């Protein structure tokens, strides 16, 4: 179906990843963007 | 934008040495299965009367 | 895909004939022909620019 | 409850508050010194002063890292603090329950492990304008114990929309967490009055950072072109490609080759390659170095050196003027932090009662300057014949002496 | 247990942890200094502060070799520290039992060997940043004893993924290995607060080794070129290659050459080789050296130095201010590193029952500073005959002097 055998004690983990960047919050608040005075009282 | 991206390649890449030298040989088994005999000569030889 | 769009009516410098005036051409962020000619085309906006998927 | 009458609860201290956030763990700092122009850092300060924090915290652990006078300076004044002998007193005319109060507070504070790490913790919120140490708290049996001060990263905090001088965790959410109660030790320093982004003093270093780092840079390079002349060779109409590459490397390996021979018909020009000084760049780095020794340390030792010169009162020139009332207001209000995030838990946890919070026990700093004691000795004597009844508490409190006991 | 709670087994006890590595004892270093540019050591920082921190340390020893002043400067401070006299004391009033611990203690570290080889190894992370050394453990007996204390590289550790403060071992896995309790003596000192991949002192000497590295070389490069001018011979149409030949030679040896003669048709030109000063080079070395100063001796002895001038306070003077905080930081850390890791096995696998970790005896460094005898001798009579009651212990403690036994 989806079966997958790897080593795990290796100096090496299988299918490694990433985390180039961490989880950064981006926010939309108030005077920070045009969204909200030349715009819609919009928040992303 | 930038005109051509594909020349910058070298340049940006980084290096992760994290695949080098991930391995190693099998445990050691000799140990179980011969014995150690250590020896200074060029040839080695045994005697056994039966 | 190409990633790479600019549909918001924007304005970008296309040189036609001794003159270079607003137009819509290869508004693209990718690049494989034309260069030379496409950085006098593809001079980035003067107004608004929002991409999209094309998919070409 | 608290210094503040926030309510406390002892369910949340089992846990840190940061635990249930792994992901902040798991950060990297962004580095934002590398490749920093004066637009760059202008963005990032005002960024910071409307509650993006992040950014800056990151820049001022670079530039910390990356300036050698600045971190000595930094160093210096911190291990100033450090080695400064404290004690915990019972408040004003106390009585004897608060006596024993107190008494067991300074106990438990000098068996307590890793408080110079504390405190060395705490003294970076003067340089970055705000320090915080998460608490671990523990139950030997009936008694609430500090198991470990952890230090966490200025990037890890915001500040509040609706409060300019209100500090938050980041959760991912607009709003970030608001600080549990009894789970920080938050030390603020004060050097100018303001709003907490623009209360550190890396932010009026910033600029002469920047200064410095250019004037170094750039003589480097200066450094680097030194040396040989630029020359250029010069060919006639109709050489060839290989003749072209062949007059080149002759030219690149001319300045390391003492000789070489070309046709009559070419040319080559050795032209000027970098002609000047480093009084320029040599110049503004020391007008750098002693703006930051002036901010840090004040313009009577650092900067404008107070020079040599012994003597019975050259203790007191050294210090009193300056370098004691930088001392002075470190120490304070270290002591003030210290009396209000850890001492208060202790008292209000480990004792029975709900003792009001006026009373409460202060730690303080010694302060004391070592005074003269062989022109003084010669005074008293003559004090006390003319008939003066000078109290033999003042002479052993201020002499260092103990009382007898 | 030890002091962090972790279970400790004696069974581990038998074996370095290290042992089964026999890997990493055939290492050889790469020695990531030479060919150095700025790109280059900022690559190496920033994946020092990812986890990867064997071409830091790399990086880090090369840098030690290869400045004289920058080992000069360390081989003093270390010697400071290695030059003072210790003690091992007991806790806050002690009991009996916890005074015969102590001084079963200071007698087993007084006749244990390499005590000094083991300070000067710990001494190596206020450099490095952490120094980790490891124990062997052997039983004459009913009694554990270290058998001798092995110094391991750092670039045998790394970070945890999980984890940016704590250290592991190298064993070809992700995760590397978690450090065996009582198997290690850790020392991390602390001069900036951060992590343990950004708290070593020469992540802030890097740049100024940097720039005077590349000064000398310049200005040894420069140097080479100086003395004889770069000539340039030029020759007309229908000069054949042997005649080609002998006009190079002669250019080639004609510096060395006093005299030399040509056709009228040929013609050399001596151009200017290099010309200008070592003032930039030196200027950028001195600069560079003031820094290392400051930044590990501080700023008012060695870079600015203190100059000459003595007398009864020139002790105090000298010393106090700057040297005296340094020494007494570095010896506390040692000391407090010391109490934790191997005071600790001893009283908890040498002697019998589970005493409490707060009361464990603590090593004690001698920072007590020369006073002048003769001042306060003049002092004490004219303070006793005016009535002070000054106690003997003070002054015995102070002076160094030993009571009466």
């Amino acid at each position: 179906f989806a079966p997958a055998a790897d080593p795990g004690a290796a100096w090496y983990l299988l299918d490694t990843s990433r985390s180039l960047k961490p989880l950064i919050y981006q926010e939309r608040m108030k005077p920070s963007f045009t969204s909200m005075t030349k715009e819609d009282d919009e928040q992303v | 934008a930038i005109i051509t991206p594909a020349l910058i390649s070298a340049l940006k890449t980084s290096f992760q040495k994290h695949f080098q030298d991930a391995l190693a040989t099998a445990p050691s088994t000799y140990l179980q299965v011969a014995t150690v005999i250590p020896s200074t000569t060029a040839s080695n030889t045994y005697g056994w009367l039966g | 895909e190409v990633e790479g769009v600019f549909v918001r009516a924007t304005v970008e410098r296309r040189c036609r004939a001794g003159f270079c005036f607003d137009k819509e051409g290869q508004g693209f962020a990718d690049g494989v022909l034309s260069d030379e000619q496409l950085e006098a085309l593809e001079s980035d906006p003067l107004l608004k620019v929002e991409r999209c998927t094309f998919s070409g | 409850v608290d210094v503040y009458g926030n309510p406390i609860r002892t369910q949340q201290l089992r846990e840190p508050q940061t635990s249930r956030l792994a992901g902040l763990a798991k950060e990297f700092a962004q580095h934002p010194a590398k490749g920093l122009t004066p637009a760059k850092l202008a963005r990032i300060l005002v960024e910071a002063e409307q509650g993006n924090l992040q950014a800056q915290a990151e820049l001022f652990m670079d530039m910390e890292e990356r300036d050698a006078h600045l971190f000595a300076e930094m160093s210096k004044r911190k291990r100033a603090i450090l080695g400064l002998d404290w004690a915990v007193e019972p408040p004003r005319n106390a009585s004897a329950a608060e006596k024993a109060d107190a008494d067991y507070l300074h106990e438990l504070l000098l068996d307590l492990e890793g408080l110079e790490d504390l405190l060395l913790d705490a003294l970076d919120g003067i340089g970055h304008g705000y320090s915080c140490i998460e608490l671990e708290w523990a139950l030997q049996g009936r008694e609430w114990m500090p198991l470990a001060f952890h230090h966490r990263p200025q990037s890890w905090f915001q500040l509040n929309p609706e409060d300019q001088n209100e500090l938050r965790l980041r959760d991912n959410s607009p709003a970030g967490e608001a600080l549990q109660p009894f789970g920080w030790i938050i030390h603020r320093p004060r050097a100018r009055s303001g709003y907490v982004a623009r209360s550190g003093l890396f932010r009026v270093l910033a600029w002469p950072y920047l200064f410095r780092h250019y004037a170094t840079s750039d003589l480097a390079e200066m450094l680097e072109i030194y040396g040989l002349p630029i020359r250029l060779g010069k060919y006639p109409p109709g050489t060839a490609d290989e003749e072209k590459a062949t007059l080149l490397r002759a030219v690149t390996g001319l300045g390391h080759a003492a000789a070489g021979i070309i046709p009559e018909t070419m040319a080559i020009d050795f032209q000027q390659a970098a002609q000047g000084s480093s009084d320029p760049f040599l110049a503004m780095m020391r007008q750098s170095e002693d703006a930051i020794s002036k901010a840090v340390l004040g313009g009577t030792l650092t900067s404008t050196t107070s020079q040599s010169g012994g003597g019975a009162f050259a203790l007191g020139q050294v210090h009193n003027e300056v370098r004691h009332d930088l001392l002075a207001s470190d120490a304070r209000q270290l002591a003030a932090t210290l009396s209000r995030d850890l001492l208060w838990p202790l008292l209000v946890l480990n004792r029975p009662g709900s003792p009001d919070v006026r009373r409460a026990p202060r730690l303080v700093f010694d302060l004391r300057e070592q005074a003269d004691i062989t022109s003084m000795a010669q005074s008293i004597p003559a004090l006390v014949n003319v008939g003066l009844e000078i109290p033999s508490a003042w002479v052993y409190d201020k002499l260092g002496i103990p009382q007898p006991a």
